[PDB]
């Protein structure tokens, strides 16, 4: 209810501004617009093709990390417990893995952008 | 009648699975998948997973992230596929609706559907339990639990994620 | 078994289908796959916030953790097989033959 | 000796910000047992009852259990007060 | 009746389009220089909602900054023909306006009018920053009189 | 000359403003002068709900002491 | 004559490491240009009322 | 009236968007010597309707070589989700008490990268392609680093709860406990933002734009109000979380005014840092954090995580 009346609101009304912004302007509609752009000229035969690239690795080891952020999201409720010794044992362990993945990311070339 | 939403955020959750694995273009599938996700949030929620469904959204609209990441990289092509293009993805997708379509039909009907297992079609407001919950989350307090009982868990977890990363690193290497 | 279940049991079903029955894509393929994880995430999470199995709580995310772990290698073989072969679309992958 | 004291000098100017982390890392593991209060904390954790305290079938003879919530006899946080 | 009604929001049309005209720069030769001193502190272009930078695709007015040469004109056309509508283009200098002190060259088109419709002419070798200013006024007044939805209503 | 950007942050300032009171006054007029009873437990939740059902007019924010019983 | 311009190396004393090592963690040249384009801020803004005021001729 | 509310939240919102777009002409040309827009009405005050209507009035060109869906979905997405973020923000009585409301906006906040990828795909420019891949790089980047600043800061505070974020400070600016956390959190938001010391994607030699090239009139539009609405929407949730306010529950009005002119205060550094600083290159602008601050925040957060057990001051959890 409440909160998807404001999610509902939110949708609607920025599907109106894209409405009015995509139907409300003129054109004239010629063929020679449709030319792809590129700094004065347009874009060759370019802009699809596969993506030589290199730092796929800061891509997925993103992902590897964020894995691990989600492991140790639940902190703020785990730090009410009895047994706080084994709590704090166990987090700083979390921790020190992520600084020795980051750690072997690091010297490993790894985590440095690969030319 | 906004009683039926418990049940139709799964009904969106099935066919927007479907022209997800209907298997148009790449980024399709993902469209399909992200609003399977989103609508799914919404059904581990109103069952009481907040930390849960919140988690699945950022975790999962990240990991949808990084597998767009090299879709634009090592899966586009001069002609990327179009949701559209070819003939037998429609033929797929309507065989995605009509299937649970008929069953819920059934189930509206019979609420005896005989589809695998045993099912009622009798809502999904019933199976809720009467309760409280003092001043405490169940759901957060459980998932805190893993740092207390959780013993085993995060160890052998956090030894995978570290291997995780060396395979990850030698996989990739390029020699 | 109301119909959240079958719901999501039947998505994971389709799931299965689109994954294994391969159309053309390596990765719409492991896109799947990890829709498919998505579904049995949902789906256990479904049971264990019902039943208060309050240390079950923690499956999910636990279930979550390694499984997305497969999905960053899958897309890190894909990289692999598309570096020298060129696309993901599996089949041009048949050089290992005999 | 000199060396390892001319190495942690070189890192405080090559990469200062790898030993400004490295050392606040290296308390945050080795003060909690030396701090004499983490007990105080377990004290402060066990000290909220987020559930009833249920009572016990009085028979006789647990002179420790209080007979009245407001009893002398019994676990106390006066402790908790001072702190 | 219809006029008042519609003279009022192409008032109102106009008036906005007048104070926000975005320009493309395109700076060839010493104009550019010249323009940008205009975009300096003591002109101050960028207080009369005019904003000097600007991607081609967002923009409103061409200024065409210097001399234009014939290995620069497929690409200028290629920049003009994918200005969005309004476009008007302004040529600064001599030079752009129509030949300049290379005007029998072998190189160098004869004028931007050859190439690309002008809206306004501003002369000067270089035009003096508070001359393009003026220019900028001028076109800005122009915009001012302007009869779209007039003549719609009236066509 | 910096306070020709006054007028310019001071509407800004304005539009800012207008969410602060807008949530905290209807609130505030929802619930008969008081301000919103946050439920972030189930606790609260069932207090909540207890309070509509002696309330009578199903309306939680109005509340009846001693006066109202024996 | 001429004038090197680069030459200035730094020392290697405990103050010297311990004021770089605070220049790199404390950003403090940034706050200096911060503070400078701050001093601009409050200064007079150079800018002639065209067409009402011209320029010097 | 609960819909009044919600329109109350959004639409002055939109005003504040507006006149950002003019507060920033002014104290940025007011820092480099410049007296700003002041034509179009008293001391420019009516200049962001002018240009607002142009935007509108403008031709929005199709992308030719494009597909239209996403082309017309990543400003939808892009702007709703922006607006949407604001919902949970607590101003002293917050709209939506959501139990986990920092991880709620958090977990909003990566969704960006999911209109910065449709439009630099879908525009089908070889800008757009390499701008789209560069930003999402490095806001997903940077979005690890916040939320590891978000787990170390809340360690303090008790719960997800961010209407109790204010309970949390009361006494002391909360800054005063996590400076250095916070030095890197605002630096990080600032990343996150894509702004001119970090902003990568525009890079007018190289890139251009990156992702809001071929976007044209109104969807173009929608995509600077998502980017300058972000702007309040993080100044504001820094506000709150490291500079706090007092609030005084029989005068709401207070704890409004304060943290209002703290979201002032705070998007006139954004304008202040961007006016002066030089823009980062990839190659540094990802060096900055996997090298540089992601091992402090590491550290950082396990001081902050240690430190509450070893005081015995855990905070309350609900
Ligand atoms: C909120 C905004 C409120 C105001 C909206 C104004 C919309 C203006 C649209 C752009 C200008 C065109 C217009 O006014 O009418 C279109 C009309 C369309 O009919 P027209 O015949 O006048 O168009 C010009 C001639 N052709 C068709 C060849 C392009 O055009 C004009 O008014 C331009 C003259
Ligand atoms: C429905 C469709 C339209 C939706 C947009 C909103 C409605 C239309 C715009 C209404 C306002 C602008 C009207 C046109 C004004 C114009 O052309 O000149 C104005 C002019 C500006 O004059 P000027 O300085 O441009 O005059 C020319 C100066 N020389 C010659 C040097 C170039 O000012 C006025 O007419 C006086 C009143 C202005 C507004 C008074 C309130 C200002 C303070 C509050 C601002 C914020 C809330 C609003
Ligand atoms: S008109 Fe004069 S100033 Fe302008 S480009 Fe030609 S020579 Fe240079």
């Amino acid at each position: 209810m409440n909160i998807m009346l404001t999610l509902l609101t939110n949708v609607t009304l920025a599907s109106l501004l894209v409405l009015i912004a995509f139907w409300l302007p003129q054109l004239n509609a010629y063929s020679e617009k449709t030319s792809p752009y590129e700094c004065g000229f347009d874009p060759m035969g370019s802009a699809r093709l596969p993506f030589s690239m290199k730092f796929f690795l800061v891509a997925i080891t993103f992902l590897l990390f964020d894995l691990e952020i989600a492991l140790l999201l639940p902190l703020p409720w785990a730090s009410q417990t009895n047994n706080l010794k084994t709590m704090l044992t166990m987090a700083l362990f979390l921790l020190i893995l992520l600084a020795a993945s980051l750690a072997y990311e690091w010297t490993q070339k790894g985590l440095e952008w690969a030319e | 009648m906004t009683m039926y939403i418990a049940f139709i955020l799964s009904t969106i959750f099935v066919i927007g699975f479907v022209g997800f694995s209907s298997k148009p273009s790449p980024i399709y599938g993902g469209l399909g998948l992200i609003v399977s996700g989103g609508v799914g949030c919404g059904i581990v929620l109103n069952f009481g997973g907040s930390f849960l469904g919140l988690m699945v959204f950022l975790i999962y609209l990240g990991g949808m992230l990084v597998v767009f990441g090299y879709t634009t990289a090592m899966a586009t092509e001069m002609y990327p596929e179009v949701w559209v293009s070819n003939k037998t993805v429609f033929g797929a997708f309507v065989s995605g609706l009509m299937m649970e379509f008929c069953m819920v039909y059934y189930a509206l009907k019979e609420e005896e559907v005989e589809i695998i297992f045993k099912f009622n079609g009798l809502g999904d407001w019933v199976i809720y339990d009467t309760g409280d919950s003092g001043f405490f989350s169940e759901e957060a307090m459980g998932i805190a639990a893993l740092y207390s009982y959780g013993t085993w868990l995060v160890i052998v977890t956090g030894w995978s994620l570290l291997i995780g990363v060396v395979v990850i690193m030698e996989i990739t290497r390029g020699n | 078994m109301p119909l959240v279940y079958m719901n999501i049991i039947m998505a994971f079903a389709i799931a299965l289908a689109g994954l294994l029955m391969y159309r053309s894509h390596l990765m719409s393929s492991l896109l799947c796959l990890e829709g498919m994880m998505l579904s049995l995430f949902i789906m256990s999470t479904l049971i264990i916030l019902n039943t208060h199995f309050t240390l079950a709580n923690m499956m999910p995310i636990i279930l979550l953790v390694f499984a997305a772990c497969e999905a960053a290698l899958g897309l890190s073989l894909l990289v692999m097989v598309s570096n020298t072969y060129g696309t993901d679309y599996v089949q041009n992958l048949n050089l290992l033959q005999c | 000796a000199g060396r390892i004291a001319s190495f942690l000098k070189n890192a405080w100017a090559k990469e200062p910000v790898l030993v400004a982390s490295f050392a606040i890392g290296g308390l945050a593991i080795i003060l909690p047992s030396l701090s004499p209060y983490t007990n105080y904390a377990i004290r402060i954790n066990r000290a909220t009852p987020y559930n009833y305290p249920v009572p016990l079938r009085d028979d006789g003879n647990m002179p420790d259990v209080p007979s009245h919530p407001q009893d002398p006899q019994g676990p106390s946080l006066e402790w908790l007060k001072n702190l | 009746r219809g006029e008042y009604v519609v003279a009022k929001l192409d008032d109102l049309v106009n008036w906005a389009r007048r104070s926000s005209l975005w320009p493309m720069t395109f700076g060839l030769a010493c104009c550019a220089v010249e323009m940008m001193h205009m975009a300096a502190p003591r002109y101050d272009m960028d207080r009369f909602g005019v904003v000097f930078r600007a991607s081609p695709r967002q923009s409103d007015v061409m200024i065409v900054a210097g001399t234009l040469t014939n290995k620069m004109a497929p690409a200028l056309r290629k920049v003009y023909d994918q200005m969005p509508e309004p476009r008007y283009v302004v040529s600064m200098g001599s030079c752009a306006n129509g030949g300049g002190y290379y005007h029998y060259s072998y190189s160098v088109v004869r004028g931007c009018d050859r190439i690309v419709p002008v809206d306004i002419y501003v002369p000067g070798c270089p035009p003096t920053a508070e001359a393009l200013l003026y220019g900028i006024l001028q076109l800005q007044r122009k915009i001012k009189r302007e009869k779209r939805l007039r003549i719609w209503y009236r066509r | 000359m910096w306070f020709e950007i006054l007028p310019g942050i001071a509407v800004m300032a304005a539009c800012l403003f207008i969410p602060g009171m807008a949530t905290a006054h209807i609130h505030k007029f929802t619930n008969g002068g008081k301000e919103k009873r946050v439920a972030h437990f189930s606790y609260q939740w069932n207090l909540m709900e207890r309070d509509r059902c002696i309330s009578g007019v199903n309306r939680y924010h109005v509340t009846k002491g001693l006066e109202n019983i024996d | 004559t001429y004038k090197f311009v680069n030459m200035r190396e730094p020392s290697m004393d405990m103050k010297s490491v311990t004021d770089r090592a605070a220049q790199t963690l404390l950003w403090t040249e940034l706050v200096r240009g911060l503070g400078m384009t701050l001093s601009y801020l409050f200064r007079e803004p150079a800018t002639i009322n065209y067409p009402f005021e011209k320029g010097p001729l | 009236m609960f819909m009044i509310n919600i329109l109350s939240l959004i639409i002055p919102i939109l005003l504040a968007v507006a006149f950002l777009t003019l507060v920033e002409r002014k104290v940025l040309g007011y820092m480099q010597l410049r007296k700003g827009p002041n034509v179009v009405g008293p001391y420019g005050l009516l200049q962001p309707i002018a240009d607002a209507l142009k935007l509108v009035t403008k031709e929005p060109l199709r992308p030719g070589t494009s597909s239209i869906s996403m082309f017309i979905i990543a400003p939808i997405l892009g702007l709703s989700l922006a607006l949407t973020m604001w919902v949970p923000l607590p101003m002293p009585y917050p709209l939506i008490n959501m139990n986990l409301g920092v991880l709620f906006m958090l977990a909003m906040s990566s969704l960006a990268v999911y209109s910065i990828l449709w439009s630099g795909w879908a525009s089908n420019s070889k800008y757009a392609l390499i701008g789209a891949l560069r930003a999402v790089a490095q806001t997903i980047s940077y979005e690890v680093t916040l939320a590891i600043i978000l787990l170390s800061v809340l360690l303090m505070n008790g719960s997800y709860t961010l209407s109790t974020l204010i309970t949390t400070q009361e006494h002391i600016w909360m800054i005063f406990t996590s400076w250095p956390l916070a030095m890197m959190w605002f630096i990080s938001t600032l990343a996150e933002t894509n702004r001119a010391p970090f902003d990568l994607t525009e890079g007018e030699s190289e890139l251009v734009s990156g992702f809001n090239v071929e976007y044209a009139a109104g969807p173009f539009a929608m995509f600077f109000m998502a980017e300058y609405a972000n702007i309040i929407m993080m100044n504001a949730f820094t506000a709150i979380l490291f500079l706090g306010a007092s609030h005084d529950p029989h005068t709401p009005e207070l704890y409004t005014i304060n943290f209002v002119l703290k979201t002032l205060a705070l998007t006139i550094t954004f304008l202040w840092i961007r006016a002066s600083y030089p823009r980062f290159r990839y190659d540094q602008l990802m060096h900055l954090l996997w090298k540089s601050f992601l091992p402090l925040t590491l550290a950082l957060c396990m001081w902050h995580i240690s430190l509450p057990i070893m005081t015995a001051s855990i905070p309350p959890q609900s």
